[PDB]
RNA sequence: GGUUGCGGCCAUAUCUACCAGAAAGCACCGUUUCCCGUCCGAUCAACUGUAGUUAAGCUGGUAAGAGCCUGACCGAGUAGUGUAGUGGGUGACCAUACGCGAAACUCAGGUGCUGCAAUCU
RNA sequence: GAAGACAUUGUCAGGUGGGGAGUUUGGCUGGGGCGGCACAUCUGUUAAACGAUAACGCAGAUGUCCUAAGGGGGGCUCAUGGAGAACAGAAAUCUCCAGUAGAACAAAAGGGUAAAAGCCCCCUUGAUUUUGAUUUUCAGUGUGAAUACAAACCAUGAAAGUGUGGCCUAUCGAUCCUUUAGUCCCUCGGAAUUUGAGGCUAGAGGUGCCAGAAAAGUUACCACAGGGAUAACUGGCUUGUG
RNA sequence: GUGAUUUCUGCCCAGUGCUCUGAAUGUCAAAGUGAAGAAAUUCAACCAAGCGCGGGUAAACGGCGGGAGUUAUGACU
RNA sequence: GUCGAAUUUGGGUAUAGGGGCGAAAGACUAAUCGAACCAUCUAGUAGCUGGUUCCUGCCGAAGUUUCCCUCAGGAUAGCAGAAGCUCGUAUCAGUUUUAUGAGGUAAAGCGAAUGAUUAGAGGUUCCGGGGUCGAAAUGACCUUGACCUAUUCUCAAACUUUAAAUAUGUAAGAAGUCCUUGUUACUUAAUUGAACGUGGACAUUUGAAUGAAGAGCUUUUAGUGGGCCAUUUUUGGUAAGCAGAACUGGCGAUGCGGGAUGAACCGAACGUAGAGUUAAGGUGCCGGAAUACACGCUCAUCAGACACCACAAAAGGUGUUAG
RNA sequence: CACGGACCAAGGAGUCUAACGUCUAUGCGAGUGUUUGGGUGUAAAACCCAUACGCGUAAUGAAAGUGAACGUAGGUUGGGGCCUCGCAAGAGGUGCACAAUCGACCGAUCCUGAUGUCUUCGGAUGGAUUUGAGUAAGAGCAUAGCUGUUGGGACCCGAAAG
């Protein structure tokens, strides 16, 4: 019927590599009172350095 | 079981979009209309070398019921319903309990 | 493999009426002799019988106090090496249909026991089973032979009675036996303290009805009954109160 | 240093028994019109700090007390266990090599510490 | 001669119809059959201190019950033991001291709970609307069950808060067709009006063999394609003493 | 269906079949009739045989037990 | 066996395939009958057997997960090959160390709670769970018993205060640390926080050890989806070359040296060759290699000789030896 | 001690086509494909060609329908290569593809309802933990090739039956 011999020497010869953990993680999941402030606090400050630093 | 006959419920309506009051009945068949898309393949190919076409069911170990509690608006009168239980009898309005 | 050959008694049913009859009935009569033990089962008991002869003994038993269904198999041991035998089985199954029920006939069964309506109690539970219809007093019996070849199931089973309490009985005087279609009226339990809500209803508890008693009965109304049987009846047809039997405390 | 208000860690702070507590503070106690709550102004409510009290509460001290908590070349490198051998034994199981390492018990010592605001012979 | 607008014959309709035709007659399995559900699930154990992990292993539960047994708030403390009170006693009501839960919490079992999650009262419907994200079984698909928010309207409380159903772990279901409830929205394709019919969006008819066929037997007259054998060795097994 | 002759062939019509110069209003198709509607349609009474109720039949299929009450009984109950 | 008749037979003639004919056997119908022969639809269908044609090179598996009237089969996931693509010390690892987490089995514990079991003696309104009965309810007849009533001692996989080993989560920095102050419609009594930043500082010991035949990524497809053996931990079964699991290695797919012989044990994994040393095993002779050395023990009228492995029990024996 | 093989020569089994997926080669490239047909010919060859049609440059909705630039077609983090500087190490500027993330535009669903208006039409502007096989200086089309899938007798031989 069942039994667990041979499946750990199958994982092992690919390895168990990791989700490998960007920059800029996705704020999907993140809380949306949040997200909608984060939207408007870029905003400001990519014109902020458009055109006071230049 | 019992629900009531009365039911303040919301509304989607362009105008209402909030909590109105509703009437609730049962569930009834009138005639299934075969201008219905299924039944003239059976009206065109039953009528056949092929001969009665559609399978029927048999195998009854089926139980329940469409149990119906409908929303009639006092207010705006249109169609957008609300839910039950797996539930066997429906009788509704009397036993207040 | 000492057992030899085997009677399976079993009744589907949660709660087992006709089957707790067939055990005391079994003690009376002292049929069971030549047990080897008795063990229990999940839905019924198993009776272990040394030889063949006794276990077909039985059967002929069971045939005459309960409606039965049986059939037999067989499996292999050893053969002693005179020329020859096989170790047998007894599978016997009570109809489930227990005495106090509520139950919607078929429509084409009842179309031939009397034109009876669809909607009846049972009786007597016998050899055969009864039914009787509460309203007009009518009986039609079910064999075994005509039960098995097209099951169906009991509508409701003890634990769905409903304490009541008479208020009057009117005898409006046809009987064959009961005191049949006495005009009781009656009401709940639970409304009689604090409301209104009277129910108007012919039962065949005639005689021994009488008022300020508390009678169990079947609540069409509230109660949540699931039968396709049942769904192809006229609605406005079926009676609200179904009648049982009575407590009757009798002393303390 | 002693009390009070609000706490943190939650018995080293509990439990049982007796014994002490100037000061201020808490407490017991006084009354029943209003607000309120009961069968009952006892709890709860209001009113008075006036008539009276440390008897309790609480705080502190003691007891070869029960309990709890830290320590141990205490138990004991014992039990158990990872790895090794063409090691032993008919077996049951036991030795040895490289490693990890307990517990109850025994004995010793301990019996609240402390943050903010305020008030006091 | 007889018979007569009936009979016969034609067409449709109901009954009867193994005399005949077609087809089906589940799975797991110390052989199949019988019994059983290990087929959808849940608690303790098997299980060898993460997780995972089998058996027709073991002791058991579920196909329900509930406008309160859901939500909030306030007050109060339980099983039992001891000492006292007309009838009164082994057990009525009342009283007091001791009382870490030995009680109760709709039900199996294991967790959880003492100014409460128990018990008794007070007001109530959040057991509501919109649809996304996540966890469990998992291919990281479905279904059921659950967790944390966002946008609305509310309930309770003086207030902080709490509430998106039962204190936690189980209590349930696709396509097809059916029908009802929201826009009174879209279309009926030569152009309109009214019935009728077809659509989108959310839900109940339900398959319990539970990722879901419409289905009784027998064959010793038997046929076809294949697959299993055959006995005499567990590890040394066998002998004379319950 | 039994299987020469001789000699006998008991009891039962509930069940399943079969049957009927038997009561009739329960069930009940198409067509037809009535009502409502602009019309398609919808609803209602009407309603043949058969089924159901009632009667007959075992040299038709078939069946021939148990509990008592005074302890062996072709006893009575 | 019968042999003067229900006798035997020639020719004529009739009945044809779901049809005929039968003094009944499912018999016979041209060596064919539980549905004849011939041609065609027909190369009928098959999860089931059998077979499948040249060489060399490189790489190289799986009998497991979920779902199916599914268990002799398929899809999906894994394992594997190929074609490669963006770059070239990338930051990863079947491992340790340090720093912290989690666990509740071994052992300890029972004069720190719980805790079975086997057997049960009587208790008519201290219950009534149920069964048949009954023109009723002062109602009978029954059974598991409602009750352990005043008993003791002993433990456990579903008992616990304490709690190893082995396995296991996370961290050991450049995407990081600090200083200065920009953004917002969220948050705060408050530009206070939060989140993301501008500008400035910090450099190769830039934050343990060791290693890296490059790291990262994507398409696409074959076969497989009947497994067995061993040590150790184990459940069912008295006990099985028995039935079912757990971690690792192997056989299957794999030769060679050793165990005489042997799919699984021991050594060791294969291009073609030469010299050298060894493994496991062995050195009387077969049979290459010491009838080498050294201390003892043992005599058998069935001696004994090397793990897996093909043999053995209790208990006796002035046989012998050392204690 | 499972099944087939007494010997030898000859014959003897993954083919063909319709529609397709990935990859590879070539032509042309916002286009591409002459060969249904016509013109010519040394004649089933070769050569030349119009008009359409196919697929592609636009999605989304069940539909009536509407239908893709706030901007150096955007901001940040990495990114080959080149440019500048330095003798070098390095520092600085620009940074294609491609990976991650926050936005903007179009369709759908729910909302917001301006100037107007045949008083019920019309839909300006602004939104949202939603939803799409999209836009965001196009890449496809045609022929051929191996591998793989489906329908065909479909790798060859085989039933009991209808």
């Amino acid at each position: 019927n069942h039994t667990a011999h041979n499946q750990t020497r199958k994982a092992h010869r690919n390895g168990i590599k990791k989700p490998k953990t960007y920059k800029y993680p996705s704020l999907k999941g993140v809380d949306p009172k949040f997200r909608r402030n984060h939207k408007h606090a870029l905003h400001g400050t990519a014109k902020a350095l458009a055109a006071a630093k230049k | 079981v019992n629900v009531p006959k009365t039911r303040k419920t919301y509304c989607k309506g362009k105008t209402c979009r909030k909590h109105t009051q509703h009437k609730v009945t049962q569930y009834k068949a009138g005639k299934a209309s075969l201008f219905a898309q299924g039944k003239r393949r059976y009206d065109r190919k039953q009528s056949g070398f092929g001969g009665q076409t559609k399978p029927v069911f048999h195998k009854k170990a089926k139980t329940t019921k469409k149990v119906v509690l409908r929303l009639e608006c006092v207010k705006c009168k249109t169609r957008a319903q609300l839910t039950l239980k797996r539930c066997k009898h429906f009788e509704l309005g009397g036993e207040k309990k | 493999n000492t057992w030899r050959a085997t009677v399976q008694i079993r009744q589907k049913v949660p709660h087992k009426r006709t089957f707790l009859f067939l055990e005391q009935l079994i003690l009376k009569h002292n049929a069971h002799v030549d047990t080897i033990s008795i063990s229990e089962a999940k839905d019924g008991l198993d009776f272990f019988y040394a030889q063949k002869n006794h276990a077909v003994k039985m059967i002929d038993f069971l045939n005459a106090v309960v409606p039965i269904k049986h059939k037999k198999s067989e499996e292999l041991i050893s053969q002693d090496t005179t020329g020859a035998t096989y170790k047998f089985s007894y599978s016997v199954e009570i109809v489930p249909i227990c005495k106090d029920d509520l139950v919607v006939l078929p429509k084409k069964l009842a179309k031939s026991m009397g034109n009876i309506s669809q909607f009846v109690l049972c009786s007597k539970i016998s050899n055969t089973v009864q039914f009787m219809d509460p309203t007009t007093l009518q009986t039609a019996d079910l064999s075994p032979s005509v039960y098995w070849r097209a099951p169906f199931n009991a509508l409701a089973d003890v634990t769905q009675l409903v304490e009541f309490i008479v208020l009057d009985v009117d005898s409006t005087g046809i009987s064959r036996g009961n005191r049949v279609l006495a005009d009781i009226t009656v009401a709940r339990t639970s409304d009689l303290g604090v409301n209104d809500q009277v129910y108007y209803v012919r039962s065949h508890l005639g005689g021994i009805c009488h008022a300020g008693d508390s009678v169990m009965g079947y609540f069409i109304a509230n109660s949540n009954y699931n039968s396709d049987l049942f769904d192809g009846l006229n609605i406005d047809y079926v009676p609200d109160v179904v009648l049982v039997k009575k407590l009757y405390q009798r002393k303390s």
